[PDB]
């Protein structure tokens, strides 16, 4: 019930998960800020596809895990993803922040 | 139903 049991249980679940990585960004970001995030997003996409054996979704509505380019709170009300997150409040998919996803993969044995 | 974080035991 502890250490790699958790890693092993996740590895199994991820083989049966659809993961979508978001296109939209949180408010007030510079071109560099966005680039740096995009590069990181790109490797997270690889770990999920290649290592965690998850299916990469091009539709965030058709996925069990949604990977954000920041915290959902920082996303504007008007963005497609925030709109979707808000409708899912009436019962769903797991909305992970950019930092949380980084933490997860690192615990899975895939550091950046 | 599964935790996103590993079992922290320290």
């Amino acid at each position: 019930l502890s250490k790699s049991s958790w890693r092993q249980e996740w590895l199994a679940n991820l083989k049966l998960i659809s993961v979508s990585l978001v296109d939209e960004f949180p408010s007030e970001l510079s071109d560099s800020d966005r680039q740096i995030i995009n590069e990181k997003m790109q490797l997270l996409k690889d770990i999920f596809a290649n290592n965690l054996k998850s299916a990469i979704s091009n539709n965030f509505r058709e996925s069990d895990i949604i990977i954000l380019k920041g915290e959902i709170e920082d996303y504007p009300m008007s963005s497609e993803i925030k709109i979707y997150y808000n409708e899912l409040q009436n019962k769903k998919a797991r909305f992970w922040s950019f930092m949380k996803t980084q933490r997860f993969v690192s615990n899975m044995g895939f550091d950046i | 139903s599964l935790d996103s974080s590993p079992p922290n035991t320290s």
